[PDB]
RNA sequence: UUUGCUCCACACAAUAUAGAUGGAUACGAAUAAGGCGUCCUUGUGGCGUCGCUGAACCAUAGCAGGCUACGAAUUGCAAUGUCAUUUUGCGUGGGGAUAAAUCAUUUGUAUACGACUUAGA
RNA sequence: AGAACUGGCGAUGCGGGAUGAACCGAACGUAGAGUUAAGGUGCCGGAAUACACGCUCAUCAGACACCACAAAAGGUGUUAG
RNA sequence: GGCCAGCAUCAGUUUUGGUGGCAGGAUAAAUCCAUAGGAAUGUAGCUUGCCUCGGUAAGUAUUAUAGCCUGUG
């Protein structure tokens, strides 16, 4: 009753990059409990949200969302991708984004 | 090479009785007891006996194995403390100026006094340790007799003075003066 | 003289006949005995009853269990495997807090949503007695 | 998982425990060290006054209140290690720094609260038996930190109050398991056994 | 590396002056074929006067072990050359396998010597038979009577970074 | 000149979030050692048990969650489908409180100017 | 200071070597997906506080070749022979 | 009537898993099964100071009231 949740929290760790550069088309999420590329292989496809809020309500609401899923995995230590329709925006750095299972494989 | 195993024994005379836990050694005796903190050492201490003791160590490499027979001299040394007691005997030699010693009792604890080094007018003082029993002989009366159980503080107490009673921009191979250790016996023996 | 009180530890130590569980590997979980002695960092070992081969393996893919039999030196796998069998080591694993432990991780990750319901009304149950008791 | 995280520093490495916070700190958890006068750090204590001499060296000659500010206390020494694993001349250092509070002793509201342990940090299970390590309070104290006899009866006095708190609990917990042991042979329970619980 | 061991069978190119050459074989060490192939080149090309070109290869065969499961001593003759000079030794390894000591040997020489594949010649190895001829501590202290010891100090790992107990070593 | 100010109750209006939407669940010390239970001749005691991961423990069903102690459909196959948390203004009504600083003048224990130190109903 | 062969810079950006005209990899239209090079995976910093056998405790350790310095002579300090 | 999403069936490029069949090698080696021989980090058994049914020991003994190794098949 308490509990009404049905998404994964994770963490928007950074971008893809190298040394000194960075490709902000792709972003790294680290999930919760996810420690292996397998056991991620799980997490392929899922939508991902990030909320957050904004002074101006739009279509009757002031909190607002940016979409995207996870496309593939990350070495060694249960860490994914993913791509956005809008990428994101690198004040996110720590921030708490929300994975679904909206499509299933179950 | 890394060892397998290591041991060495310890032969627990009558009625002495050798507590130990987590490598805190607390041995008592007739005379007195005696505690120690080993917690510097891996070292598994065994019992077999009442009679004697193992002490052992594995893996090795000449510092553990090496530290062992260490480990081993210092608790013999501690349980013949508590039975035979120790004993220094410290004679004095003066050429010129007799060194007059005394034994005092300042705010503080006892201190050991020590006048006339060559002519000095320096009051050397010492403490004595905590455990040591201090005493001037009797049958000769240059002599100082160090008693106790410790021999860790005993001849320690001992060196102080030996080295409080040096020689100083003079030369050593003529000036030969102070308080100088003669015998390390025990009480009883 | 009064007993000298003399305690540091007492081992699982590694040696012939001793019981070991595998944590890595591709016979992890599986129970094995150890034959004899490689060096100071690896063995050898042979469950036959568990399924396990003849291996020499290191003791970081291994835990030392607290049981342990008797077998000679260097015995081979029709040997191991009766005197498993006698000692009846497969028993008195089972009967441990460790191996009930390990069947209820076992069981508690085999569990499927509907159980998971069954576990909380049947634990709402058990503290509602409990609850009315300890008041 | 938690929103806040307590971590015990004692018989912590300092450098394998800094890692580990420099990154959660800038993965966005809010990190609270507690008790940093108890770290500890490897090799012998001459050898780390010696660096910390070093350090101490190290100071802007034409005015040396612009330079390495020479901090004494292991709060601030470890939040130096840390700052040095983090980006610290930028926003996303300075927010990841600001999540993070460092202490010397338990303060209140971190004594009634629970301590976890970073186990790839210790060092009871990092270094080996035998090699010499060295302590953040008497190092600090050899450098000019005046306050180790102070969080040192404060310490104690948290230990009290603890230890009666610890007191109390044990035995309201062995009435608690005396109380649900006697439903244990139930069938609502060796009904639960069949589920693991 | 992950070691194997090649039966290498070669021949001198026949002629018409001799077309039946002496057949030379050599057990060799080695993670593949191909650089098998080429140690047998490097070999007896130190002894007799031939190489690739002028020769060719026979019969190429994988030695497995024959007794796998047990434990044995291999006694090995061996020789490398360091920064200042050649030199030979003698070392007792206590694994179940030819390949597994050689695997070992490599290693702890490169250890202690800092020598590397490329110096290194394997002359010798040797099961020995009897517990008598070994001469070597290291391997003398693991063949007593009711051998036992512990490990002390045990470390458990960790998928987690935040525990909530203080561990404990008492295996 | 209770036109002003403060805290409390709620009617709220607006703004910003370095980012929880089941629970931050409390002994201490050692780790080549300990915890827990029990018995006593209460000790560095005897016995028993445990660890080998918190993979735990607790809470957890109910119109985002109800009336009694029936309804929830047609948001039509998914689109945060909002409850958080500070600050700020306004009004309602309930009490509570009634001042200093600066300039200018002056002093010289001070002083480039500021500043400092003094005095003045 | 003066020559030979090749390669390159100059005329040349890109990833790596923290930094560098010349070194390593590799040579460029605008973009997407995938895989790699040389180099690297405690944190800064994207990536294994990965596995395995050993050595070392240094009162100025040691740590990516060109490269940014090091010899002769000694040590029962240790390891193996 | 168009733009933004979702799903399905397809195509191209690609990544990641599960799983079946077949061949080769010393037609894997080993394990396992039978047999010969042998030995010790020496098992029953036999002389053994007492002492827990020979606990201890130092000798004997080559499978016996444990087993091992080698070879052959």
């Amino acid at each position: 009753a308490e509990s009404h949740r049905l998404y994964v929290k994770g963490k928007h760790l950074s971008y893809q990059r190298s040394k000194r550069v960075n490709n902000p088309n792709v972003s790294l999420i680290k999930i919760e409990g996810v420690a292996t590329p397998q056991d991620a292989q799980f997490y392929l496809g899922k939508r991902i949200a990030y909320v957050y809020r904004a002074s101006k309500e739009v279509r009757g609401s002031k909190i607002r969302v940016m979409w995207g899923k996870v496309t593939r995995t990350h070495g060694n230590s249960g860490v994914v991708r993913a791509t956005f329709r809008n990428n994101l925006p690198a004040k996110t750095f720590g921030a708490s984004v929300r994975i679904f299972l909206y499509p299933s494989n179950i | 090479m890394k060892y397998i195993q290591t041991e060495q024994q310890i032969e627990v005379p009558e009625g002495v009785t050798v507590s130990i836990k987590s490598r805190i050694v607390k041995v008592v005796g007739p005379r007195g007891t005696l505690t120690k903190n080993l917690k510097h050492i891996d070292v598994t201490f065994t019992k077999v006996n009442n009679q004697l003791i193992k002490v052992a160590v594995h893996n090795g490499g000449r510092k553990h194995v090496a530290a062992l027979r260490t480990v081993k001299s210092l608790v013999d040394n501690m349980i013949t403390g508590v039975t035979k007691g120790y004993k220094y005997k410290m004679r004095y030699v003066y050429a010129h100026f007799p060194i007059n010693v005394n034994i005092v009792e300042k705010d503080g604890a006892k201190f050991i006094e020590v006048r006339n080094f060559l002519g000095d007018k320096k009051i050397r003082n010492v403490p004595v340790r905590d455990g040591v029993t201090i005493e001037f002989s009797t049958n000769v009366k240059d002599e100082i007799v160090l008693s106790g159980n410790s021999v860790e503080d005993v001849s320690q107490n001992a060196a102080d003075l030996q080295q409080i009673c040096r020689v100083r921009n003079k030369d050593i191979r003529k000036f030969l003066d102070g308080i100088y250790v003669s015998h390390k016996g025990f009480i009883t023996e | 003289s009064t007993d000298s009180i003399v305690k540091a530890s007492n081992w699982r130590l590694v040696e012939v006949g001793r019981v070991v569980l595998i944590k890595k590997g591709q016979s992890a979980g599986k129970l094995a005995a150890i034959v004899e002695i490689i060096d100071q960092k690896k063995v050898l070992i042979d469950g036959p009853k568990a399924g396990v081969p003849r291996q020499a393996i290191n003791l970081g893919q291994v835990v030392l269990t607290p049981l342990t039999f008797a077998l000679p030196r260097g015995a081979r796998t029709a040997t191991v495997s009766k005197k498993w069998a006698a000692a009846a080591v497969c028993e008195k694993w089972a009967a441990s807090s460790w191996a009930k432990k390990i069947a209820q991780r076992e069981r508690r990750a085999a569990l499927t949503d509907f159980e998971r319901f069954q576990v909380m009304v049947l634990r709402k149950q058990k503290r509602y007695t409990v609850k009315k008791a300890l008041a | 998982s938690q929103p806040v995280v307590v971590i015990d520093a004692k018989d912590h490495l300092l450098g394998r425990l800094a890692s580990t916070i420099a990154k959660q700190v800038l993965n966005g958890q809010k990190i609270v060290v507690v008790r940093a006068e108890a770290l500890n750090i490897s090799g012998e204590f001459f050898r780390n006054k010696l660096k910390y001499h070093d350090f101490l060296r190290k100071a802007t000659a034409f005015n040396k209140t612009r330079g390495p500010f020479h901090f004494r206390a292991p709060s601030r020494i470890l939040y130096k290690a840390i700052r040095g694993m983090v980006s610290h001349k930028t926003a996303r250092g300075k927010a990841a720094l600001e999540r993070l509070k460092i202490f010397e002793g338990i303060p209140p509201p971190y004594d009634k609260k629970k301590r976890v342990v970073v186990p790839q940090a210790l060092r009871v299970l990092r270094l080996k038996p035998g090699r010499k390590y060295t302590t953040l309070g008497k190092l600090s104290t050899s450098v000019g930190w005046k306050y180790e006899d102070v969080v040192a009866k404060l310490e104690d006095k948290r230990k009290v109050r603890s230890a009666e708190y610890y007191a109390k609990k044990r035995a309201f917990t062995k009435k608690v398991s005396s109380a649900s042991a006697a439903a244990s042979e139930s069938d609502v329970a060796k009904q639960l056994a069949s589920f693991g619980y | 590396a992950h070691f194997k061991e090649y039966q290498v069978i070669g021949r001198r190119l026949p002629t018409e002056s001799v077309p039946e050459p002496k057949l030379f074989r050599m057990r060799i060490f080695a993670s593949n074929e191909v650089i098998a192939k080429s140690r047998y080149w490097y070999f007896l090309q130190k002894l007799h006067k031939v190489k690739k070109a002028s020769g060719e290869i026979v019969s190429i065969n994988q030695i497995n072990e024959a007794h796998p499961t047990k434990v044995k001593n291999f006694g090995v003759w061996v020789r490398y050359d360091s920064r200042s000079g050649t030199h030979n030794m003698y070392k007792e390894i206590r694994d179940v396998s030819r390949v597994a000591a050689v695997e070992t040997l490599y290693q702890d020489m490169a250890a202690r010597h800092r020598a590397r594949f490329r110096s290194i010649h394997i002359l010798k190895v040797a099961e020995i038979e009897k517990t008598a001829d070994v001469k070597r501590q290291y391997v003398k202290q693991f063949l007593t009577k009711d051998l036992k010891f512990p490990l002390p100090h045990r470390v458990q790992k960790s998928t987690k970074t935040f525990s909530y107990k203080r561990p404990s070593t008492f295996y």
